[PDB]
């Protein structure tokens, strides 16, 4: 239902004519999307499983949507890179997102820890060979070492963990079979059992310390702007902690102290930072560290109501941030360059792409009811019946939100742009359709986010 | 005499029993079979269901 048709896309754009290709690729993955909502939001009082365990159903997760939302997205923006070059490297960069959408439905449907695994590692190869080429500063090998060398080095203790579980207590498998399990008696041998668990996903969400495998990969871009949305599904990939924390580990919380409190600093010193930067992908690079600093929270509370936020944010910033890279591609495009204060003028030359700039801006501070309010708000009313001291240094955290916002605005607000003698066609139908395809589906969240949030809700 | 006798050519291996002497037929060195047989059991599997790898 949801595998196959997405393996047939492969065929499709290697069988095509040259003339063609992106009408092919673009308009046979909007429908296979359109499908995903039609069977996967079904589900009783606890969501019964799909099928024979090689892909499973979904239980608390409406983000398989959002990866089969960008299944289209990452291939729009992408149209003005690539044009230049062969008609057979064409070809093959549609065919590593295919394989990306390929591994990454797999990652999510699939209601197991020990298959999970070798699909949770097996996202970073394509991303890989998409990052090392057709980056057009230098440095792309300082970046795709590093890509992998945070990323691996924390994610293969995952090996030593979860078979040692599987040996002891039964089999992890299905996750709903998972109700052996007994709580860790707490002591120094089993410290190094959660952390192998935990280091994994210490990674991918990004916190205070050992965090700089993320800038790394914005800044230094992989194609256009399309590619970096999958690194932000990189980001919401590592969903496994709303999992592992619930059912592997319940009575240990003693160990997750030391690591709230480093990504709570994770949220004063990140977005301190993220203000006298030069370039403009940078200021969303570290923004985009802050804003999933704020679900690591949340996981290790393991209260009722923080997972609500949690599964919101995992959707609220997975539409958010890559609507802000979108608009950062927007002036790469023109400009040629990722610098803020070069590249400098809206409204008077872009009258249109100004709007959608406001709009992308605004929800990543708490509006009306889009996604934000009900991802950021809920963590914050849960972090108090943790402890009372938290919400005074939540609480700055949500003055210099605005601080992301207002400063990429302003900075390109200024009416000048004397130097710059290019842009002279505002956007394309399709730069202005882009823009579009990410705020109204967080727009049509106002109605009813049931479909946003859902554990146990 | 009644003496002479010749051998002519080999003796081939003759064979004679008679005072035989408690028979003997089990001695040699050993005392005990040690541990006997291993238990093997015979009966066909079917099918087995279920791999053990994580993959079925």
């Amino acid at each position: 239902k949801y595998i196959i048709p997405t393996i047939m896309l492969m065929p499709l754009t290697w069988l095509s004519k040259n003339n063609m290709i992106w009408v092919n690729s673009t308009a046979h993955s909007l429908l296979i999307s359109f499908t995903s909502l039609l069977l996967m939001n079904q589900f009783g009082d606890n969501s019964l499983n799909f099928s024979l365990l090689f892909f499973s159903d979904s239980l608390s997760t409406p983000l398989l949507i959002l990866t089969m939302w960008l299944l289209p997205l990452m291939l729009m923006a992408s149209q003005h890179h690539l044009s230049k070059e062969n008609l057979t490297r064409k070809k093959l960069f549609i065919t590593m997102l295919i394989s990306l959408q390929l591994f990454l439905i797999m990652t999510f449907t699939a209601m197991e820890l020990i298959l999970f695994y070798i699909l949770f590692e097996a996202t970073l190869v394509p991303t890989l060979i998409i990052i090392t080429r057709w980056g057009n500063q230098t440095e792309r090998l300082n970046a795709g070492l590093y890509f992998l060398f945070y990323t691996l080095a924390g994610s293969l203790p995952l090996l030593v963990a979860l078979i040692y579980i599987q040996n002891t207590v039964g089999s992890l498998n299905f996750l709903m079979l998972q109700y052996w399990v007994q709580p860790v008696h707490n002591s120094w041998s089993n410290v190094f059992m959660w952390l192998a668990c935990m280091m994994a996903f210490m990674v991918k969400m990004p916190l205070y310390g050992l965090h700089l495998w993320l800038p790394k990969a914005h800044v230094e871009a992989p194609i256009a702007g399309s590619m970096v949305l999958a690194a932000v599904l990189l980001k919401l990939g590592g969903y496994g902690m709303l999992r592992i924390t619930l059912i592997l580990n319940p009575m240990t919380d003693f160990m997750a102290y030391p690591f709230i409190m480093l990504s709570l600093w994770g949220m004063i010193m990140t977005s301190s930072i993220c203000l006298r930067q030069t370039d403009l992908k940078s200021l969303i690079a570290y923004s985009s560290v802050s804003h999933m600093a704020l679900v690591i929270v949340a996981i290790l509370i393991q209260t009722p109501w923080s997972y609500m936020g949690a599964t919101a944010l995992m959707i609220a910033h997975g539409l958010t941030s890559s609507m802000l890279f979108c608009l950062a591609n927007s002036n790469y495009e023109r400009i040629h360059s990722r610098t803020m204060i070069l590249a400098r003028g809206l409204q008077t030359l872009l009258p249109l792409m100004a709007t959608w700039w406001l709009l992308a801006s605004l929800t990543n501070l708490a509006l009306p009811p889009t996604i934000n309010l009900i991802g950021e708000l809920f963590v914050v009313m849960s972090t108090f019946s943790w402890s009372n001291i938290t919400i005074i240094l939540m609480g700055v955290n949500m003055v210099i939100t605005a601080l992301y916002s207002l400063y990429m605005l302003i900075m390109t607000q200024r009416g000048k742009y004397t130097y710059h003698i290019n842009n002279i066609s505002p956007s394309f139908t399709r730069e202005n359709a882009l823009m579009s395809l990410h705020i109204l589906p967080l727009l049509l969240l106002t109605l009813n986010p049931k479909i946003i949030l859902g554990p146990l809700y | 005499k009644x003496x002479x006798x010749x051998x002519x050519x080999x003796x081939x291996x003759x064979x004679x029993x008679x005072x035989x002497x408690x028979x003997x037929x089990x001695x040699x060195x050993x005392x005990x079979x040690x541990x006997x047989x291993x238990x093997x059991x015979x009966x066909x599997x079917x099918x087995x269901x279920x791999x053990x790898x994580x993959x079925x």
